[PDB]
């Protein structure tokens, strides 16, 4: 379990990062029409990405293989997989598969794949941070206000997408796990050990926000990720902006590069209006712990 | 021994508490229901231990007793007697023991002293200052949430910290159909002690709750509301006279209660550590509350009757004072008038009153007087 | 909520000092601002939270040209304020008139102890009434605080002189209750005949009558304090504390009586009847009380403190008789689990005595006599600032004469409007 | 993607030489480089592998002249962080003569350790702000840098010029070396020296020597701020994972930086959280306030407590905000990192842009003005005064830092989304 923690889990984020560099390299050098979805290349990310973990293909770290339903023959723009199939399985021994199960599995794979796609806005983050290194404002002696105004429009959306990050890294990987490893410890039968392993993941499920009931947040998740992906493409393509003054060179479009940040803060502003009512109407203190921190100071900043 | 009603289709004098409720229709005339309440003790006692193990074994002994007892040709009432209540005395030893030595009621009661008789000061005076206004108003559907909130809060803001006493505690509002009105405190117990502190006891404890606290939030907004003044005209002394004839009937309400109660707890307290046996536990509570009924003024019912009539008179002069150090002889000094007059009549009504005779009321009649004003006016 | 505990001028200082030393017998704190081992009180009320178990009352050090308290940052007891505020002459103008360039910096002083405050009620002022710099500086700290917390709370601790009339004592008085009766709260005012009698009744401690009355004092200031330090289900707060005490802005000035001069068991029924006496009274013409206030604390045994209140109104041997219509209230407190109080049922009358005004005119009495010999004048070189030709004092004059004529009116039926 | 470490002049050398003695400890390596058995790691972050488990850290030294560059002579670590590669001025001109002079020589061995790697992600120098020697070397090597590799992500140890009020030329070695770096630096890790004395308050009575005393805080400070880069876990397993909120932008570089516990190398973390945040420790010294921070939380620390203990710290109220945006506190929470000792189980820092910063580039500026109004102690050797004649490279460096004062302080304020 503690294996399956750091492989599917990431806690072993040296094996996640070397997983999610190899694979949102290969994604973000684009191949839209599905065309690095085929198997040998997957399997070779799969297999280098089990090689660089560093942990070692140990007996615990046996197993691993990947997964996917209807492997899409085309991507959105940024290359997400928004519909995620992109996958991780553990292949599962005659004993261990009286406590391993299939609906535990499923929920594994899911919240796996819904933490791949927030490593690939990690990703992100580092593609739209590395475009400044990539032109290094080579141009040493100018400095530029659509570098001081771009530079910090990301800023936000990093440490947006962040805190999100550290908020869901606690909900499941200590505040739903430590609870756990005293909670298997406790017990001595094993349908309480199948049914507290069920606890772990049910409420993995129910605070680490993916369930259907707080779903209403998830689709303003969706709303903030996918014009971060659709309008830094749009950068990633582009150089710096109209020249004179305190300038960059090379693009037109800056203002609407200015405008989806204000979009993006917009979809911000709407998600604490949102969030609250949750906790006003139900009963779900991660949802505190999350609006308590993502506005930490004021109302909105 | 064994919590079995074998009675199928029948009475043996015994019908949670019901099929666990003595008949006495059908019960011998020749047996007392002064040890039948004794038998049905025992029985509910067992019938709070024989689940729960998914309590010791000298069952054999008490049945050759019993069997003993059977194969008199006599009946001898006064050893059938004896040895029932020497069982209800063995398991009354182990009752009290579970409740004190593994429930701590000590420590259950002292949290109900800290809350429902505002044992923390310093938390309620907090909790006042920082969620008056919400609940000053008419309550919303999400103001007990944050009055609940603001709780927490001001039960950290004091720097003293506790056991983290606040998960079992919540402050629960009857909403929609006047916060400060229709709020009371709800609380949760544990198995081992949950039958005790059965809701027919905490229902109780709310209404001395509100009391306390309704009477304590308006003594609170009249002494800040005095301070208005203080920033610094002759209706300055009419404000503040007015202000003492105020503070006087409300604080006389209040200061025998910081009395009353801690005295009436003492009471309790030692009862409880008095003996080994629960039904004294049991009756000991039983005196306390009933006895605290009688503290809360509702048998001295006229007085009961002008209790939130006089608070809203008091609230009267607290919102009045509420806007200007100045010169107010347009209508406040007058309308003020009927506060100074009616305060010390209503007053005088209850010195008659005042004259159960409960060394409670014997120490409201001292209070007035020499400045014989508020029995004489 | 909690209160911000200034400091200043060479009594204000001292008597400050000395009531943190009188914690360090009754209440929970070391000279270092560490919380103790014999600490049921709760000391947010007064003492910032320094992390480190650091209790610091919310207190200042302010003393320009001083005579002996230069001696009290290097005490013991004055360094229980950790946070470095020794800051910025001895007769009153000298204090409100430099205060005109002064005030700009410990207002920021002030500022860092309201930082100290979760949220603020009110400041206690233990400023010099007489004694120094805060004679002067402290009465106008009131003044531009007023400005700008208007409706936070002033509270004067105090020293009163009356002894047999360095003798320039008096003319450093009388402006004080010019500017207080003019804007602020309360004046908890204490006598140097009255306490100097009092002493004499359980010490040897005459010889420094002025210096010696500062444990008394101190001890009364602790007492003004108890029920807020400790969770008394009463009057936690200033404002519960003054408000039949003071029921009117004019008579503002207080007054105080510890019948157990025996301060160091017998029933509580025991002390009521020496409780009435008016030779306890610490502000000792025709005098009454204009009402009933009163404590006990501390062993606190129920039907002890019930049926000695009873006693009490049975004997009533005491002048109950104008129209303030409390006869007597105390209800009771919890104290802190080690250090004694006063003969340990602790029992303190606080019922407003208008004898307090015979001291206003000793005072007076004082004053004529120095405005008749004109002779301990000195002329400070600050000291001419204030007044354009001697005319606050005698403002204060009338002012106080009329406070005189006020308490007294309070001991007959008039006073429902002034006149 | 790893580590590459530079530790040059004499300070540089001495708290480099320092880290890697803290280090010795971090990770067990035998002064000669072998393995020690001590200190849930895999290395491979920050060393290169001589196979004998030889543990060899991405690091060039330096020698030089026989100043205190040649500290490194007397030490028995001298192959613990050498990878048998040392290469062979009281004032900024020297220092950065000596650089321009030496530049290809020292390239060579930097490109030589970075191809020990899978790959590179970022340099860092133990660069002495205004030093003799360190700033002006350091400050021309990342010119060079910049220049010849621009695409690892530099970060760079900064402690900085104010050692209570050495070399009286310092103000010019400090605005020549903010030149540079305000047209140069990805991140600035800058550690006031006036404040590292005062760190020492809340543990200890040495605060005087500004310097050896020091360079303990700035090891423990340095191993501390890394130690979750070589003890992996999670997220923020590359450096560009702490530096993007750190440093917002390269016109806001310069980071405050705050060891603030001096247990942060258990109590419930409600408690750790207020001595986290103690205005009198941090080794940072007219309306200040925070932007983004972070605690990068490797502690033995539980869920449940964390989230109360925001809830109090937003009681408290001791972090300043109400800037543009990104105020928030980036609690990183995991472990403690499989070195760092048990006493007090709970580690990880405050480190932040806050405008107190703002202020200490203000006093840098002034403290320039203190020379530039009487241009005291001038030197005069043509090797200091042939360069810094017309004044430009103290004055443009006044204006770059001027704006980023503008910047931060705006930064500081929610308006700064509008394009006034």
């Amino acid at each position: 379990y503690e294996a399956l923690r750091h492989f599917l889990l990431m806690e072993d984020g040296e094996f996640a990062q070397s997983l999610s560099d190899l694979l949102f390299e290969k994604l973000g050098a684009g191949q839209t029409p599905g065309e690095l979805l085929n198997p040998l290349v997957l399997n070779s990310v799969l297999s280098k990405a089990l090689q660089c973990s560093l942990h070692g293909d140990t007996p615990h770290a046996s197993n691993l293989s990947l997964a996917l339903k209807y492997l899409p023959e085309v991507f959105a723009p940024n290359a997400p997989d928004v519909l995620s199939c992109l996958e991780l399985r553990y292949k599962v021994d005659w004993p261990l598969n009286i406590v391993i199960t299939e609906g535990c599995v499923s929920k594994y794979s899911g919240v796996f794949s819904f933490l791949l796609q927030l490593k690939l806005m990690m990703w992100a983050l580092k593609d739209v941070c590395f475009h400044l290194k990539r032109t290094a404002l080579l141009s040493h002696m100018a400095g530029s206000v659509q570098f001081r105004q771009l530079q910090l429009f990301k800023h936000e959306m990093q440490h947006f997408v962040k805190v999100i990050q550290g908020y869901i890294a606690n909900q499941i990987l200590h505040v739903t796990w430590c609870e756990f490893r005293a909670r298997l410890a406790t017990v001595g039968d094993l349908e309480e050990i199948q049914r507290a392993h069920a606890e772990y993941l049910h409420k993995a499920v129910f605070r680490g926000l993916l369930t259907e009931k707080a779903a209403p947040v998830m689709n303003v998740i969706h709303s903030i990720f996918s014009l971060v992906l659709k309008f830094r493409s749009q950068l990633i393509s582009q150089a710096w902006g109209p020249p004179g003054g305190p300038r960059g060179a090379e693009h037109p479009n800056f203002a609407l590069m200015q405008q989806s940040y204000n979009t993006f803060k917009y979809y911000s502003h709407f998600l604490f209006k949102v969030v609250t009512k949750l906790v006003n109407r139900g009963y779900q203190p991660h949802l505190e712990d999350f609006l308590l921190r993502i506005n930490f100071n004021n109302y909105y900043q | 021994l064994h919590g079995l009603l074998l009675d199928q289709h029948e009475e043996f004098f015994i019908k949670s508490l019901k099929q666990f409720s003595l008949r006495v229709e059908i019960l011998p005339s020749y047996i007392p229901v002064r040890v039948a309440e004794k038998i049905l003790f025992v029985g509910e006692s067992v019938q709070m231990f024989e689940n729960q193990n998914v309590l010791k074994n000298q069952e054999d002994t008490f049945a050759a007793e019993l069997h003993r007892l059977k194969q008199q040709p006599l009946f001898s009432l006064v050893d059938f007697e004896q040895v029932v209540d020497r069982i209800r005395s063995t398991v009354a030893e182990h009752l009290w023991k579970l409740m004190v030595e593994e429930s701590d009621l000590l420590g259950q009661l002292k949290i109900i002293k800290d809350f429902y008789l505002l044992g923390r000061g310093e938390l309620f005076q907090a909790f006042i200052d920082t969620a008056q206004h919400m609940l000053k108003t008419p309550p919303t559907a999400v103001t007990e949430h944050d009055v609940n909130v603001a709780f927490q809060q001001s039960a950290h803001k004091v720097l003293l910290d506790d056991d983290n006493l606040l998960p079992l505690l919540h402050l629960t509002i009857e909403y929609h159909g006047s916060g400060w009105a229709a709020l009371g405190l709800s609380y949760k117990v544990q198995w081992p002690l949950h039958i005790l502190f059965t809701p027919a006891v905490l229902e109780k404890y709310n209404v001395v709750f509100k009391y306390l606290l309704s009477v304590r939030r308006v003594q609170a907004e009249l002494q800040h509301c005095w301070a208005l003044q203080m920033q610094r005209q002759t209706d300055a002394i009419k404000w503040r006279l007015r202000n003492h004839m105020a503070f006087l009937v409300d604080n006389l309400q209040y200061y025998l209660q910081v009395d009353v109660l801690e005295s009436q707890f003492s009471q309790l307290l030692h009862q409880i550590n008095s003996t080994r046996d629960f039904e004294s536990i049991r009756l000991a509570h039983d005196h306390f509350l009933s006895n605290l009924l009688a503290q809360s003024f509702i048998l001295l019912k006229p007085v009961f009757h002008c209790l939130n009539e006089i608070l809203d008179l008091c609230h009267s002069f607290c919102s009045l004072v509420s806007q200007n150090l100045g010169p107010l002889d347009e209508r406040g000094a007058a309308q003020l008038s009927i506060l100074v007059k009616g305060f010390s009549r209503q007053s005088s009504l209850l010195f008659k009153i005042l004259s159960h005779q409960i060394n409670s009321d014997l120490a409201q009649l001292l209070l007035r007087l020499d400045y014989n004003k508020y029995y004489t006016q | 909520r909690e209160i911000i505990t200034l400091q200043l001028g060479q009594c204000g200082n001292q008597i400050g000092f000395e009531f943190w030393k009188q914690l360090c017998a009754e209440h929970g704190i070391s000279p270092e601002g560490i919380v103790e081992e014999f600490a049921t009180d709760r000391k947010d009320v007064f003492f910032y939270q320094a992390d480190d178990e650091h209790y610091i009352p919310r207190a200042v050090l302010l003393d320009l040209e001083p005579r002996v308290i230069h001696s009290i940052l290097n005490s013991p007891y004055a360094k229980l304020y950790n946070p470095e505020n020794i800051y910025l002459g001895n007769n009153w103008a000298s204090g409100f008139s430099q205060g005109e360039k002064i005030h700009e910096d410990i207002f920021d002083i002030i500022d860092r102890e309201a930082d100290g405050s979760d949220s603020l009620e009110g400041f206690v002022l233990c400023h010099s009434i007489a004694g120094g710099t805060g004679s002067g500086l402290g009465s106008y700290l009131l003044e531009r605080l007023n400005d700008r917390y208007p409706k936070k709370l002033v509270q004067t601790y105090s020293v009163f002189p009356n002894q047999d009339e360095v003798v320039v004592q008096p003319y450093n008085s009388l402006l004080t209750l010019k500017r207080l009766t003019q804007n602020a709260d309360c004046v908890v005012v204490l006598d140097n005949t009255a306490l100097n009698r009092i002493a004499t009744d359980r010490l040897h401690i005459q010889n420094p009558s002025f210096s010696q009355i500062n444990q008394l004092v101190s001890t009364i200031m602790s007492a003004s304090t108890t029920t807020l330090r400790y969770p008394g289900y009463m009057n936690n707060d200033l404002i519960g504390l003054i408000a039949s005490l003071i029921p009117t802005p004019r008579l503002h000035f207080l007054m105080t009586g510890y019948t157990p001069l025996t301060t160091d068991k017998t029933t509580v029924l025991d002390v009521m009847r020496r409780l009435l006496q008016p030779k306890n009274v610490m502000v000792s013409t025709n005098h009454c009380y204009i009402a009933i206030l009163n404590i006990i604390q501390g062993e606190v045994d129920p039907t002890q403190v019930h049926k000695s209140l009873q006693r009490i109104r049975e004997r009533k041997l005491a002048n109950f008789i104008p129209w303030g219509p409390a006869s007597i209230q105390v209800a009771l407190s919890r104290k802190s689990p080690y250090l004694p109080s006063a003969h340990r049922v602790s029992g303190l009358m606080m019922a407003n005595h208008t004898s307090i005004s015979s001291l206003f005119e000793r005072t007076c009495r004082q004053y004529d006599k120095l405005r008749k010999r004109e002779a301990f004048l000195e002329q400070f070189r600050k000291e001419d600032m204030f007044k354009d030709n001697f005319d606050e004092m005698d403002t204060s004059r009338e002012i106080v004469q009329q406070l005189i004529d006020e308490y007294h009116a309070a001991t007959r039926p008039d006073y429902i409007s002034w006149g």
